[PDB]
């Protein structure tokens, strides 16, 4: 404030899961608690087991586009091996219904 | 791991291995594997059993000028350290363990708890090291210790040791090592499973 | 007979989908990459009857932290979800740090879901860690003053 | 229910009598909202203060009755033993106010398995309970075993 | 599949866009940087059906203090827009300080 | 706050961020295309079966 | 709204955004023509008996 | 893997400006001079992000 | 409106039913009530099953 006296408006509250992997997203950058995860443990920045809060910083993708890149490669090359795997299927029924 | 703190697989079948019984747990090999699972139930607190405090100790120390012996003055001891020990409920216990040269190879060692206010100042021998003719401990190296009575909760004795300790011509008296068997209450802070399957909770 | 090259092809299309997925969200503050989970299904016969997904998974390792510097932006750091409230009262989670004042001066992230927390009450405010999470407000009224009791 | 951890090592309140507007009238505060045979929430305040080592005043308010009459009583007292487990006292059967002349609900509030150690604070573990609001149908579902359930 | 691709090189475009828009205005009074926030889009399906942007957040950090030697420049310090009104009477806010 | 007066607030835009910030989405720019290629020669793979 | 003289409105045809529609059609396309194809063999199939 | 030359850079940069301000103030009566501090920026992982 | 205030001209109205799949496509992405998909039920957008 003016005065040379300040207040306190309030506290983030963190929120722990038991399973991170059970977390639904429901899209927006946003997760939903279900079933799976568990109930929200709530607490404090820097108390019991939560991390701190950086304060004029941004938490950043963790996608790596090198391995992205190379996963793709991999998933087209296996996508293609079952193509062909399908067109095999087709040439022997196109074979049994030719005779 | 899922909502119920157990180990299962993507499909959701449950990972099973030998648990833990006992205090402190260990893992009991001759029975039925069992689902592993991690709760997040506090971790009690254990009164201390058993300390020790292994120090090597100068020859050429004079001894002390002013008798009596007072905890306050520190000239009236030669050497002072701390070790802490915790009760049923955990808190801690600052023993102050202090040294007073007797005569050669003979070393007064006093206990005080610092941690309780109320707590009468030793003013008789709690130990006497002898050393024997070179550094060699030679007697006196295990003391029980009383703990005092702090908020409440039960007072841990328990069985302080000076094994392997050694009197020569050190520069000073400074305190090697110091251990104890109790801990205070403490929460899950992580989980992790080494390399030969145990599951361990930090 | 195509139970097995149908579902293969299926659950490849998927983790396509996944990967590309991961590389279009490459700049998206707060977001986790995911993995799809393969499983096959045998069915009483050694033949092998295909292949499904069993699921996907998040990778909820923290990304790296950079100072855009804008005072509200708040950066979160090893385990913890940052707690939002919609219009209409559910709870959401979210690493994302993003937050701004609308015009009500409610926190708010860029979608408009309101940041709670715990808030505080009393001459002086105390904060209230134990009051339920409720909506962080910022009101610019002027503040009062407090009568000299101790000196 | 409600699962917390007391410190051994607090010193006694020195502003005797308790006063909920009093903050160092009391050691710790928490929050646990309950719902009436209509549906209304009643934000319930437990006071915990320290008397004695071992020894734990409990008090309850409605935060959100404007009409509660303000506690001067103690609700109960939580004894612990010498090895901070709880012995006696830790269930209590408590009711709320009138709200717009709704039934108040009379419900067993237990503090089990709560424990009083050095911890690092007063920390509430857990808190618990098993009435609701009204709900309207959002979705459905068949699980694993066959259950249907409705969410 | 196509959906995730599109909305992840249209995010990239939105972003480049935004990138040149700032360069482009490097060189000009009172002009605030802008930022891309994007968000993810999933629903129902665990697939994650792509991304989005969100916005476009300006950063109103008060920028360096250039002297000129003209009367009427005057430039706001810390928080504060000059107002200003157009020849319908609407109402609109500006940092830029050049007037004549 | 105050007004200065003499003198313009200039742009915050600070051109090595920039530049850095282009070459990142260029790159990304570059991945999406890469994903869109391989989905079109998954389309392609499935057609001329 | 307002004129602005000595100014011209560009067209709002974004090149990129184009292209990628254009592949996207072009691949409808062509499994457009694959179902075409298909029913063709039907008929053949069955003429033939 | 951009992040931590993005980081460097920036840290860089923040030098330069810090060393330039500070010449431009050579002549500057009660002025005091800045230097940066700089800190890693270990994340999980032991590559040591930026 | 140019007067610096605006105004609500009305509501979009949202419509589920408890069978999805009982409803009679009509074309023209157009689908109508039928006796398998139950009568309709109205309500706002963000609320409840909508």
């Amino acid at each position: 404030y003016s005065n040379e006296q300040e207040q306190v408006l309030g506290q983030i509250v963190l929120a722990n899961f038991a399973n991170n992997e059970g977390l639904a997203s429901q899209g927006d950058n946003v997760w939903a608690a279900t079933q799976a995860s568990g109930v929200a443990l709530l607490g404090t920045a820097g108390s019991g087991n939560f991390g701190k809060l950086t304060n004029g910083a941004l938490e950043a993708s963790n996608v790596d586009l090198s391995k992205e890149l190379v996963n793709m490669i991999v998933a087209q090359r296996n996508y293609q091996s079952n193509a062909q795997t399908i067109k095999t299927q087709d040439q022997i029924l196109n074979t049994l219904v030719n005779l | 791991l899922d909502e119920n703190r157990n180990l299962v697989n993507m499909q959701g079948m449950q990972l099973t291995g030998y648990p833990a019984t006992g205090t402190p747990p260990t893992i009991q090999q001759g029975a039925n594997p069992a689902p592993i699972t991690i709760p997040n139930t506090l971790m009690a607190a254990k009164s201390t059993t058993t300390a020790s405090m292994q120090i090597n100790l100068n020859s050429t120390d004079p001894v002390p000028s002013k008798t009596p012996f007072s905890v306050s003055d520190a000239d009236s001891y030669n050497k002072k350290g701390t070790v802490t020990v915790y009760d049923s409920q955990g808190n801690a216990h600052d023993m102050n363990v202090y040294f007073v040269k007797t005569k050669d190879n003979e070393w007064a060692v006093y206990t005080h708890d610092s941690s309780d206010p109320a707590a009468t100042a030793p003013t008789t021998a709690s130990t006497t090291l002898k050393f024997n003719e070179n550094g060699i401990l030679e007697s006196g190296g295990t003391v029980n210790i009383t703990t005092g009575t702090i908020n409440g909760a039960t007072a841990a004795t328990f069985s302080l040791s000076f094994l392997n300790s050694m009197q020569q011509n050190t520069g000073a008296n400074n305190i090697v090592a110091t251990n104890q068997n109790g801990y205070k209450p403490g929460d899950l802070v992580s989980y992790q499973i080494n390399n030969d399957g145990t599951v361990v909770g930090n | 007979s195509f139970s097995q090259a149908v579902s293969g092809l299926n659950a490849a299309a998927t983790n396509l989908d996944v990967i590309g997925n991961n590389i279009a969200n490459s700049a998206t503050y707060g977001f986790k990459s995911g993995t799809a989970s393969f499983a096959d299904m045998f069915a009483g016969s050694k033949v092998g009857l295909g292949v499904k997904v069993a699921g996907i998974t998040q990778d909820f390792t923290d990304g790296t932290t950079t100072n855009t510097g804008r005072g509200l932006d708040v950066a979160i750091s090893q385990n913890g979800f940052f707690r939002l409230v919609d219009s209409n009262g559910s709870v959401f989670y979210s690493r994302n740090g993003q937050f701004k004042l609308d015009e009500n001066r409610n926190l708010v992230n860029m979608q408009g879901m309101q940041l709670t927390g715990y808030p505080a009450t009393g001459t002086p405010p105390t904060i209230q860690q134990g009051a339920n999470p409720a909506p962080i407000t910022i009101p610019n009224t002027l503040m009062a003053a407090k009568s000299t009791t101790t000196a």
